């Protein structure tokens, strides 16, 4: 569905999937920055497109990065 | 053909109108022009650019559809 | 006729027109292949 | 008389919202700033903050002034 | 503001007082008056309790446009949250309600997209200035002719 | 097991879990007489092509609505008894 | 092949009489998304679905609409009541997929074992406009 | 168990925090970064919940707060009260109070405003004011300026009181939660010793002051001859000459012998015929009587003493068979949370406003009130609008308390939880009934409006086409004016003359309140008012109900309550937030009081209000045309809205041109705020920053950092500029037309 990015500007600060309330991404071990890790998004069929990931992300204008796209069943977060 | 001769005097018409809705007060009231029946108002000038064009019968205006409408196909 | 040609055609038009456009169309909606 | 002014101003300030909302889209998708680098294109998109804080003054100054003078005459 | 300057200033001109736009256009209560609420005499009469004549239709048409013109400002007010938490509610109670339960849905209904709804708004408020414009327009030029 | 005691996951019914139940459905035989059933379905069998259905219906009535409005006279709809009333000379003589 | 997936059992599920907020039809014909944790004791809590459940001492169970409102749930229980939880995906032909850590840790700690993937390895200024992807299923930001 | 729990010397009075704005919060307690700071220092500036955690110092800090309100309105009474004194002609409008225009506000020449000052009578050039504050004084029998002026004098004092009571309980000795959360002895003084005895010493008033007073004023005495009304108090022969019951005293009322004090405790229902108000014989009985049942009230709960009920036993007792628990949990959750209580004064003191707003056009308590059709019109609109405002306040805050002070676990309910989860049946029903009332009460306005277009009259939904009476509240009406007799002997008559079989009260050339017949127009405005109220609920109940989680946003509460959004995802998700639906019902409710109040002010001109001849043939203000023309929008168009304003347009180089000129400007703001609710943040950021760069182009460039208003406080702002301006319009054109042709 989504197509959530993450650029490698990334401090690893756990922010973006620390907020992320559908398990979207998860951090993955790197040897980019000083904590030695960045943001990874599996799961973006569970994306909804909520951007709480790049509300939260500390960089000039962001790492993360949410794309709207194809809207499913479990993007648009229904029940029914 | 009638706004031809008193154009000053009289009023144009767009189109009829059938709408089975109507009360006979309305039947009544948007009978214009010199109408047998209900009728619009030509607010859109077409009659004057169509007279000032030539165009001075119905048949004029039938032919002029009919070759629009060969033009659409 | 003339003057009951409109009696025809503004039934036929708005009532079945909608008809069938709305009818295929919403068939055209609900559609697989 | 009315109704054809009307009609034409209308479709003309349609018309021109549609002009400029096209430059828009050829600006997103259909512009290559690398093809048309420092051009008279490319120029243009570098002002864009004079472009729009002078049209932000027109409109500021017309309105303030001319409401102004409306709301004095009222 | 191009066609009112434009309608009240021949209006004025064909009725014959000129005196009126060049007294009264110098401040909006003018306008207010002797052009929207003077011009507007004509137009909503055109069916009262009793009666109508030929300007019944803009007086509809005004009230029509006047009516999408306020629909818009739903769409462009209210945003979409509080309507797809109200199909939430709704889609619970259609599944839930007898007899209408054997009736199901082909596409899940969701309240419109922002940009949609946004879009919507805009249509419905265009729709309603066009034709109220149109209807008190052509009924005041209508209604008298000057 | 969706029995036991507070367990609504059983994982081979799911039908129970998700909630597929004909909550009124009831499966009780047909209550109505037989002859006037075997009446029911031979005279409306003609109606069982949903196609044909749709397009006998759209067509036939299209067509009446057109009969109807076409034989209709003014006495049961005004638009068609016509003006009968002398018209109004407009503002401005009339224009 | 480190962590295997733990598939839930005929758990119990919480103390609770019952709301609208729950499974519709979207359970009976696409995944609903079944959530599992396991309590120190009998305390009560906010159900996503609206309403307050009591959770059982021990294992607990609860199906409620979907991925978002079990991973609010899960959250809150851990903030607050400081306690393991995974989630799963019950389709209705019976799969049962595991979810929320995928890797027994959760989504924070970069544990080795993930490969990291919606990955740019770029500034975010380098993508290319879309003139450049211009009638190509690439839209703007998979080069 | 109640005692006086409170704490001396809590906190400094020092201009220290003055210095240092936004103190009271964390984030907003070390420098404006941007702009949004300042408005985040105003927004939170009485948001104690979100400043601190415990409940005590929110308590004080509200108490405290409620003494700076009673200050201000002490202030703001100083102040009519002194305007009435120096710069009113009350002292003449008693002598012509039917032909003198009420007036106690006057401008000053400096540009041409002096035009405000205009004939309103009495010799005398300002306003004509539509408060009713010389109702009221006719009504507590003042007969003069030094009154007021005394009273405004007194007034400034008791603010002075209230402002230093609350430095005194903030910051010399603040009381601390124990002394709050004793509801029990709070509503044992409130209901006996604010409402039983606040009523007995105006009966006290009623009886010594403004009864005698008044005897004289409705019998053609001019307020110079009356005697003073501590004459009264010193000199009983005065007194008694006209009510002898003081003559015995208090004999007849220690003996039980109230049959002789009928001289000045009446039941005479109705309206006092020589004024148009109630008879205040019957006021004073009525303040009475609710003194002794306030009294009686106020002895219920226990505070110290083995009797009393525990408000805790009561709600406890109701336990229901399938409600579960009940309504055990609540004393809990109403005295642990500031919120909660606020919402549910709040929705009550609306509700009551809006009743005062009805009770006080057909019961006219005051003389010269309903003849004064300007004060009439005003004051219920006015109170109507306030009850829509808290009602949709109480939605507010029962939002706040279902998001920050809702505890399942610690300060748990059962009926709350049983609510919140069959939310989507209430939410659905509603949804249903809300779009049903929509239907059969405006598309009958679009049917009578399509049928008249049509040139159908016969087929609207009219009292002449096809008949929709309210045949129960005509049954109820009847009934009424018929209820002197078997079911309320010992009235006199009826209690209002706002039904069919009541009776016309000619006051002076005027009307003031013959019946209200209703017709269908009545049935299809009311269904209407019932729709758009019952539109306002859905929007506000959904927005408290969901104020926590929903099947979109499950983890709602965490957003907070003030929230624009969770991102596009799920569609879209704007306006899920409970502030954002109370944001909306604030719309709603701004339909539903405008056309209420365009009802009112309809049905009263067209069949109330009016002028009625000696010869006894009432001609009404527009002529009857609300039965006939409020059966279609059109006529709401037409008749009300351009025919009424034609004295509010007209009214420029007139005294009402102000007027005009605010009808205009509220028009104006009205538009402006289509500014906020339509547009986004985003644009006004980006626009912002390319004057930024013109600015930092200049060296220009403020510290304090231009950003676009929060989406939050877009809405804010729209719903406001909305409502002011939409407000302001209505005002506007309701006093114009209503002063105008009076
Ligand atoms: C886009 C051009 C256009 C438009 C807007 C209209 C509009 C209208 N036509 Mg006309 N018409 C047109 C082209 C158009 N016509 C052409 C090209 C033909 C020749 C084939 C006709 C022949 C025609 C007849 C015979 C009748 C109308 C009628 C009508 C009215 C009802 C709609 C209907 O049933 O039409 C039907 C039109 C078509 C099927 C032609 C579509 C091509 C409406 C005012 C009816 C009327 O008089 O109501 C007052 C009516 O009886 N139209
Ligand atoms: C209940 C209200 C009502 C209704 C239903 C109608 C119905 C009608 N009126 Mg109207 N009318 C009304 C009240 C009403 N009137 C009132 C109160 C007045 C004032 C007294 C009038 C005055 C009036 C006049 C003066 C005229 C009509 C005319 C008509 C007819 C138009 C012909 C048609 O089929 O349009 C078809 C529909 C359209 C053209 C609408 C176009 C826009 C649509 C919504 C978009 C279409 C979407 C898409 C592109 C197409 C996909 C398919 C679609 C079917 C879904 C129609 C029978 C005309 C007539 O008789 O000519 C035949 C005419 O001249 N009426
Ligand atoms: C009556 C309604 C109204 C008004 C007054 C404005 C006003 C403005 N809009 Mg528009 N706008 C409106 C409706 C309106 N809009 C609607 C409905 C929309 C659709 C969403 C938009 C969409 C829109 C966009 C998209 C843009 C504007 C822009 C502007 C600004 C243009 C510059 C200008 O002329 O300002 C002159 C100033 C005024 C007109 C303000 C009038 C008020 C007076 C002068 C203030 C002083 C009074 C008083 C002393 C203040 C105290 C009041 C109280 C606290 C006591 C201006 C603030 C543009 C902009 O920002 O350009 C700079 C812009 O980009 N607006
Ligand atoms: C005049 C003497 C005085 C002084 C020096 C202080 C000093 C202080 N007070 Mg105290 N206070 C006082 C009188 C005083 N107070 C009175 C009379 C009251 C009763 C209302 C209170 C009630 C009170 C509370 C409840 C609280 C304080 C708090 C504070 C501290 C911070 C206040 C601050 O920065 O906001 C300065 C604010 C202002 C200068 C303006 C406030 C608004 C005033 C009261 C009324 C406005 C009327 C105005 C006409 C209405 C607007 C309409 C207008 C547009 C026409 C500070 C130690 C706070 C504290 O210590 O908490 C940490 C706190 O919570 N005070
Ligand atoms: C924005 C707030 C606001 C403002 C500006 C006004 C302004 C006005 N009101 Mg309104 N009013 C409001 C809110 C407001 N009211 C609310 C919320 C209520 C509901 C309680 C009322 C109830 C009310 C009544 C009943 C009357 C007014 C009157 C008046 C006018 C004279 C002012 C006055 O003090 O006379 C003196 C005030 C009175 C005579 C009122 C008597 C006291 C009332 C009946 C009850 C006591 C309050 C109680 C202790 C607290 C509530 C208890 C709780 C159980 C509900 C003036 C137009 C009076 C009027 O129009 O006179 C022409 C009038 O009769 N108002
Ligand atoms: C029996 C003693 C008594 C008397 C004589 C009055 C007299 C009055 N009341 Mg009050 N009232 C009373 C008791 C009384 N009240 C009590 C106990 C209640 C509580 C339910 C009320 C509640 C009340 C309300 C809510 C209102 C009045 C109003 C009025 C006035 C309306 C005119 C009339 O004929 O009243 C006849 C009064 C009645 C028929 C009420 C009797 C209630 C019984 C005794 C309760 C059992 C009048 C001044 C109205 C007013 O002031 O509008 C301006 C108004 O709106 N009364
Ligand atoms: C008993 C009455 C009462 C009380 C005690 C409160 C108290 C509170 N409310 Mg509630 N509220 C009330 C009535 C009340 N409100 C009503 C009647 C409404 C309906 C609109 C609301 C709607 C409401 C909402 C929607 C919210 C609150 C919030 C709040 C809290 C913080 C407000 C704040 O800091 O703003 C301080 C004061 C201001 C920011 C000034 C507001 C400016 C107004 C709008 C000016 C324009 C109005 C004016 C009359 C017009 C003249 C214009 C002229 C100046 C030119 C506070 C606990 C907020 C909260 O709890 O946040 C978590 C919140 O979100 N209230
Ligand atoms: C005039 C403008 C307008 C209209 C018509 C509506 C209409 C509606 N609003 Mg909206 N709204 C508006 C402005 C408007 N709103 C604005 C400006 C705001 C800003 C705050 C909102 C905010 C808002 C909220 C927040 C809510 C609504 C709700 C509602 C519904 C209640 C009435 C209903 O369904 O009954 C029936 C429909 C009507 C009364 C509308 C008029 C329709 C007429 C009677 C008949 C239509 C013709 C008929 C179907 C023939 C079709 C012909 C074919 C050719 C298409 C309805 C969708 C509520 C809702 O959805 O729940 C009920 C709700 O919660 N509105
Ligand atoms: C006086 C006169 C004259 C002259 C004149 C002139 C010279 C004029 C000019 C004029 C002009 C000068 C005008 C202009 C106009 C313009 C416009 C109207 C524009 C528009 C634009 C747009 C719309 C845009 C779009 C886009 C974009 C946005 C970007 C991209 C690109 C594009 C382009 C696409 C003469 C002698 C001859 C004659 C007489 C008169
Ligand atoms: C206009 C607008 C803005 C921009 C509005 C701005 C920020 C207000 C303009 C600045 C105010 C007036 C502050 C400037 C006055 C200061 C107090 C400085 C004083 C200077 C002199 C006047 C004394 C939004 O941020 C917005 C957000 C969401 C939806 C709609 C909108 C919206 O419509
Ligand atoms: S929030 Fe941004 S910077 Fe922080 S870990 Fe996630 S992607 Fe990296
Ligand atoms: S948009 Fe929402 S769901 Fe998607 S990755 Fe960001 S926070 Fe997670
Ligand atoms: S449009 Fe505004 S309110 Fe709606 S989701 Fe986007 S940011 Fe949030």
């Amino acid at each position: 569905s989504h197509s959530v990015k993450i650029y490698d500007t990334c401090i690893g600060c756990t922010q973006c999937v620390r907020a992320c309330p559908t398990d979207v991404l998860e951090m993955i071990p790197w040897d980019g920055c000083k904590a030695k890790q960045i943001a990874s998004a599996p799961r973006t069929e569970d994306c909804v497109g909520c951007k709480r990931c790049e509300s939260a992300c500390p960089t000039d204008f962001l790492s993360v990065r949410v794309y709207l796209w194809h809207e499913t069943t479990r993007s648009m977060g229904l029940a029914y | 053909e009638t706004w031809v001769q008193d154009p000053l005097h009289v009023r144009p018409i767009a189109h009829a109108i059938w709408d089975p809705h109507f009360g006979q007060p309305a039947v009544e009231a948007f009978t214009r022009g010199g109408a047998l029946g209900p009728v619009n108002i030509a607010y859109s000038g077409v009659y004057q650019w169509w007279y000032t064009i030539g165009l001075r019968t119905n048949e004029d205006l039938y032919t002029g559809a009919l070759f629009l409408l060969f033009l659409s196909a | 006729t003339f003057n009951n040609l409109p009696s025809i055609f503004v039934p036929l038009v708005g009532l079945v027109f909608p008809a069938i456009a709305m009818a295929s169309l919403f068939l055209h909606i609900q559609k697989n292949k | 008389q009315a109704a054809l002014y009307t009609h034409h101003q209308y479709i003309a300030g349609f018309i021109m919202t549609g002009a400029f909302a096209h430059g828009a889209i050829f600006f997103i998708r259909d512009y290559n700033p690398e093809q048309n680098e420092d051009n008279v294109l490319a120029r243009m998109l570098d002002h864009k903050e004079a472009i729009i804080s002078h049209l932000s003054w027109a409109s500021l100054f017309l309105g303030f002034h001319t409401l102004g003078l409306y709301v004095h005459n009222d | 503001w191009v066609t009112f300057y434009w309608h009240w200033k021949h209006i004025t001109l064909w009725q014959g007082n000129v005196s009126q736009f060049n007294e009264s256009s110098t401040y909006l209560m003018g306008w207010l008056r002797d052009y929207l609420w003077l011009n507007s005499s004509q137009l909503i009469n055109g069916y009262n309790p009793f009666g109508m004549n030929s300007l019944s239709v803009w007086a509809w048409m005004f009230l029509f446009g006047h009516l999408v013109w306020a629909t818009g400002f739903m769409f462009l007010i209210s945003w979409r949250g509080y309507w797809q938490e109200l199909i939430e509610t709704l889609a619970w109670a259609h599944e839930r309600t007898p007899l209408a339960n054997l009736i199901r849905w082909k596409d899940k209904p969701v309240a419109l997209s922002i940009v949609q709804a946004r879009l919507v708004g805009l249509a419905h408020f265009s729709v309603g200035y066009i034709f109220t414009y149109a209807a008190f327009l052509i009924a005041s030029t209508s209604g008298k002719f000057g | 097991k969706y029995g036991d005691k507070s367990v609504y996951f059983d994982l081979e019914d799911l039908g129970n879990t998700t909630g597929q139940w004909d909550v009124y459905g009831s499966d009780a035989p047909s209550p109505y007489n037989p002859l006037q059933s075997k009446f029911f379905e031979t005279f409306a069998a003609p109606f069982t092509k949903r196609g044909l259905l749709l397009k006998f219906l759209i067509l036939g009535g299209g067509s009446l609505l057109t009969y109807v409005s076409a034989n209709s006279t003014g006495d049961v709809l005004p638009i068609k008894r016509g003006p009968q009333e002398p018209p109004k000379l407009g503002p401005r003589g009339k224009l | 092949g480190f962590t295997p997936p733990q598939l839930d059992p005929n758990t119990p599920s919480p103390i609770f009489a019952g709301s609208t907020g729950g499974l519709l039809r979207k359970a009976q014909v696409e995944e609903f998304y079944v959530i599992t944790w396991n309590s120190p004791k009998e305390q009560i809590f906010e159900m996503p679905t609206g309403g307050a459940a009591i959770m059982r001492e021990g294992p607990n169970l609860l199906k409620l609409a979907r991925k978002e409102q079990c991973l609010a749930l899960g959250t809150r229980l851990r903030s607050k009541y400081k306690i393991t939880y995974q989630f799963y995906r019950v389709f209705p032909n019976g799969e049962v997929q595991y979810l929320h850590p995928k890797d027994g840790v959760y989504p924070e700690k970069a544990n080795p074992g993930r490969e990291g993937v919606g990955l740019n390895m770029r500034s975010i200024g380098k993508n290319v406009s879309p003139i450049e992807v211009k009638f190509t299923g690439k839209q703007s930001y998979d080069l | 168990e109640v005692k006086i729990l409170v704490d001396r010397d809590p906190i400094k009075t020092s201009f220290e925090e003055w210095a240092k704005p936004g103190h009271f919060s964390r984030t907003i307690a070390k420098g404006p970064d941007t702009t949004t700071w300042i408005w985040n220092l105003h927004a939170d500036a009485h948001d104690f919940d979100s400043h601190t955690s415990d409940l005590e110092e929110i308590s004080r800090k509200v108490f405290s707060a409620h003494f700076g309100q009673l200050s201000i309105i002490f202030l703001w009474l100083s102040g009519m009260y002194f305007h009435g004194a120096r710069f009113s002609n009350y002292e003449a409008w008693l002598s012509d109070p039917t032909h003198i225009g009420p007036s106690a506000q006057v401008v000053w020449p400096i540009v041409g405003q002096e035009i405000l000052n205009g004939d309103v009578g009495g010799g005398f050039r300002g306003i004509q004011i539509t408060s009713g504050f010389f109702q009221i004084w006719r009504a507590s029998g003042i007969t003069s300026e030094l009154q007021l002026y005394c009273t405004a004098i007194g007034a400034l004092v008791f603010a002075a009181l209230m402002l230093f009571a609350g430095w005194f309980h903030y910051h010399k000795a603040a009381p601390k939660l124990a002394w709050f959360q004793d509801v029990e002895s709070m509503l044992n003084h409130h209901l006996a010793g604010l409402l039983g005895l606040g009523s007995l010493s105006w009966a006290g008033h009623q009886v010594h002051v403004s009864l005698p007073i008044n005897q004289f004023l409705n019998a053609g005495v001019d307020p110079k001859e009356i005697p003073l009304p501590h004459e009264f108090i010193l000199n009983r022969d005065l007194l008694a000459q006209l009510y002898p019951s003081f003559a015995e005293g208090a004999t007849p009322f220690f003996t039980l012998n109230w049959s002789k004090y009928s001289e000045f405790l009446t039941f005479r229902g109705g309206l006092d015929p020589v004024t148009g108000g109630l008879w205040l014989t019957d006021i004073a009985h009525h303040h009475l009587a609710i003194a002794i049942l306030f009294l009686i009230a106020g002895h219920m709960y226990r505070t110290n003493w083995g009797i009393g009920h525990g408000i805790k036993d009561i709600l406890e007792a109701h336990k229901g068979p399938f409600t579960g628990q009940g309504h055990k949990g609540l004393y809990e959750i109403l005295t642990t949370s500031w919120h909660a209580q606020l919402s549910l004064n709040l929705a009550m003191l609306g509700s009551l406003t809006i009743i005062v707003a009805h009770h006080m056009y057909s019961m006219p308590p005051y003389p010269y009130l309903a003849t004064d059709y300007a004060t009439q019109l005003s004051l219920f609109t006015h109170h109507m609008w306030i009850g829509g405002f808290l009602i949709v306040g109480a939605a507010a805050h029962a939002a706040i308390f279902m998001v920050r002070d809702y505890d399942p676990t610690n300060r748990y309910n059962d009926l709350l939880d049983r609510v919140l989860r069959h939310r989507d049946a209430i939410i659905s029903h509603l949804n249903w009934v809300c779009i049903f009332l929509g239907f059969h009460s405006f598309g009958l306005y679009i049917h009578n409006d399509t049928m008249s277009a049509l040139g159908r009259p016969q087929d609207m939904f009219s009292d002449t086409a096809i008949q929709l009476q309210p045949v129960f509240a005509q049954w109820i009406q009847n009934t009424h004016a018929l209820a002197p007799g078997v079911t309320a002997p010992g009235e006199t008559a009826s209690t209002s003359l706002t039904w069919g079989g009541g009776e016309l009260v000619a006051v002076g050339g005027k009307v003031a309140l013959l019946p209200i017949p209703l017709g269908t127009a009545d049935f299809l405005v009311h269904h209407i008012h019932a729709f758009t109220i019952h539109v306002t609920v859905l929007i506000l109940l959904k927005g408290v109900l969901f104020a926590r989680s929903s099947r979109l946003i499950p983890d709602k509460a965490n957003l907070g309550f003030r929230f624009p959004c969770d991102g596009p995802g799920r569609g879209g998700t704007c306006q899920v937030s409970a502030w954002d639906h109370v944001f909306l019902g604030l719309f709603w409710m701004y339909n539903a009081i405008s056309v209420v109040i365009f009802h009112f002010s309809w049905k009263m001109q067209s069949d109330v209000w009016g002028s009625i001849s000696d010869q006894g043939v009432v001609t009404h203000i527009t002529g009857g045309n609300f039965a006939q023309s409020s059966i279609t929008i059109n006529g709401w168009l037409r008749d009300f809205l351009w025919a009424q304003a034609s004295q509010v347009i007209q009214s420029y180089g007139s005294s009402l041109s102000a007027y005009g000129l605010f009808f205009l400007g509220a028009h104006f703001v009205w538009a402006f705020s289509l500014m906020f609710l339509f547009s986004g943040r985003g644009y006004w950021q980006e626009l912002i920053e390319s004057i930024v760069w013109a600015h930092n182009k200049l060296k220009v460039a403020p510290a304090t950092q231009p950003r676009a208003l929060s989406i939050i406080q877009g809405r804010a702002v729209g719903v406001t500029h909305y409502l002011l301006g939409g407000i302001a319009t209505t005002w506007a054109f309701f006093l114009a037309r209503i002063i105008a042709v009076g």
